[PDB]
């Protein structure tokens, strides 16, 4: 079901990847379609934390932190304003009262508005002085990066005065890179609010010490994943989340397509392997590793024919849900030990006839079915032009089988060429066996002679 | 009922009601719906117990029942594939 939504996502992604013509946003495509409340929140969180400017070395670089803060802070501002539309500066003041000039400037900070910040700034620039100018420089530098002398001034300033107005202290410290150890939020210290102020005001305390059960894993389908974007960590937790198996699979596959995923996606495909081997294939589309997975998983899920195709009565590959691939398939299928399966693989790949000979050596002297099957593979090879030695060998197997049926005879003899009446028949048999141009085992002749003696 | 149950984490109801009526006539007291719910509960319990017996089977560290050794491989493979997914 939701497995099937993730499935269609996988099939589309794999078909695009196979073409290798257009590099579309499969991340956006799947997330959307699958979400179409856990799905909605989690996929919106995926898109809204991963929608940053565009491997391991790049992640280790500070560039990742900048895009993280971009997506996170913008999403936080947007959710705050989307709550503000309920209060619909009026929302900000009525909200200061919902909890109950620095308040208006802090409201602009938490609504993402440097414009409203500068409005309340020019409003209260009477007694605060150089904060207006430092804020103007912050709004002139696009990344809100202050002058180094200005930031040292803000550090010493919050150390001097704001160390004992909390909004003034928070602003001066976050702007001048001051009170980095402190920055404790008295106004906002409750769940979502605390988390939001914490980011506004490291990675080890954030991942290990902060934990997810504190960050409220409920809203974390959009929130803690966003704070981390701790990629494989969010993926591990939301994979452990039952209702988020296919979701975690989709997000991780999007990221890895953007560059143990093996065990992860293998377990995730062992879920719907029993009905949707098509989904098994659409999942394999990311995966020689792909050949090893094909071999193993094909048979594990179901009939290899169902998961790869059938070397039909004609020998064409009725494809399931490449010459060397099918040849390694034939070798591994021979080694699988299953005679019919190994024979199918070798035939799809000399291999067909050899498997037929190994099988017909025991069923010559299930016997009729072995004879019919060996002879059918023989007629296939011989009629299609596959060699004369093995073909005539199959002819010999058929002849010996028919002669054995008669012994258990006329045409067998023809192809091989191509108490007194009883004692007479014993002597006729002695004569035939002695003058026959066939030098048979002396022990058979000794026993025919012992029978002749005990008849004598 | 169909509508409501589909709207509640997923024909089946009708199938249960058949067994319900079967138990109704055969056993005094039980009526259609009553015996149906009872049978659904029985089915849950049965499968829980089968899982419990397979657990008795997966050899471990504290108690090991007297069993046969071939399916040890199969139960080990299945329990490993289960363990690779969190699951507690």
């Amino acid at each position: 079901n939701v497995e099937m939504a993730y499935a269609r996502q996988m099939y589309m992604y794999n078909e695009k990847v196979v073409s290798g013509h257009l590099q579309p946003s499969l991340v956006d495509l799947c997330t959307e379609a699958a979400e179409r409340k856990n799905v909605s929140d989690l996929w919106v969180m995926v898109k809204q934390m991963t929608d940053v400017p565009l491997t391991l070395k790049s992640r280790c670089s500070g560039q990742m932190q900048m895009a993280f803060v971009r997506q996170a802070l913008n999403y936080l501002e947007q959710s705050y304003k989307n709550y503000t539309l309920i209060s619909v500066y009026n929302l900000v003041r009525s909200f200061l009262n919902i909890r109950l000039v620095w308040a208006l400037i802090y409201y602009c900070m938490r609504c993402g508005d440097l414009m409203a910040a500068q409005q309340v700034v020019n409003r209260a620039q009477h007694q605060l002085g150089d904060f207006k100018n430092c804020f103007q420089e912050y709004i002139h530098n696009k990344d809100r990066r202050l002058s180094p002398t200005t930031e040292n001034k803000l550090r010493l300033h919050y150390r001097r005065a704001v160390r004992a107005d909390p909004y003034k202290r928070a602003v001066y410290c976050i702007i001048g890179r001051c009170d980095v150890s402190d920055n404790h939020s008295e106004v906002a210290d409750k769940t979502e609010d605390y988390l939001w102020l914490k980011l506004s005001q490291f990675q080890k305390q954030l991942f290990e010490d902060y934990g997810e059960s504190h960050f409220a894993v409920n809203q974390q389908p959009y929130l803690y994943f966003q704070v981390l974007f701790q990629f494989e960590a969010a993926i591990a937790f939301l994979f452990r989340l039952e209702r988020t198996r296919c979701h975690a699979v989709h997000v991780a596959l999007a990221l890895f397509e953007l560059k143990n995923f093996i065990r992860l996606l293998m377990l995730y495909t062992r879920k719907f392997e029993p009905t949707d081997p098509r989904e098994a294939l659409q999942y394999f589309y990311f995966l020689s590793m792909f050949l090893r997975c094909v071999s193993e998983l094909v048979i594990e899920s179901r009939e290899f024919d169902m998961l790869l195709g059938k070397l039909e009565k004609d020998g064409s590959r009725k494809p399931g849900a490449t010459k060397t691939i099918i040849n390694k398939v034939a070798s591994v299928a021979e080694n699988k030990g299953l005679f019919e399966e190994a024979a199918k693989l070798y035939d799809l790949a000399d291999k067909v006839l050899e498997l037929t000979n190994k099988l017909l050596s025991p069923v010559v002297s299930n016997r009729e079915r072995l004879k019919n099957m060996a002879l059918a593979i023989a007629e296939r090879y011989k009629s299609q032009g596959v060699e004369k030695s093995i073909n005539s060998t199959f002819y010999l197997l058929l002849d010996l089988i028919t002669f054995f049926d008669e012994y258990h005879i006329d045409l067998s003899f023809d192809v091989i060429e191509r108490d007194s009446v009883l004692r007479s028949q014993a002597r006729a048999l002695i004569t035939f066996a002695g003058m026959i141009p066939y030098r048979m085992s002396g022990d058979t002749n000794a026993r025919l002679v012992q029978m002749e003696v005990l008849m004598n | 009922e169909a509508f409501i149950l589909s709207d509640l984490y997923n024909i089946a109801a009708v199938e249960l009601l058949l067994i319900g009526e079967q138990q109704q006539p055969t056993f005094h007291g039980l009526t259609r719906g009553l015996v149906a719910i009872l049978l659904y509960w029985d089915g849950k319990s049965c499968m829980a117990e089968s899982l419990l017996h397979l657990i008795q089977a997966r050899k471990g560290k504290t108690f090991t029942l007297d069993h046969s050794p071939e399916v040890v491989s199969m139960v080990t493979r299945f329990t490993d594939d289960l363990m690779e997914q969190g699951l507690t």
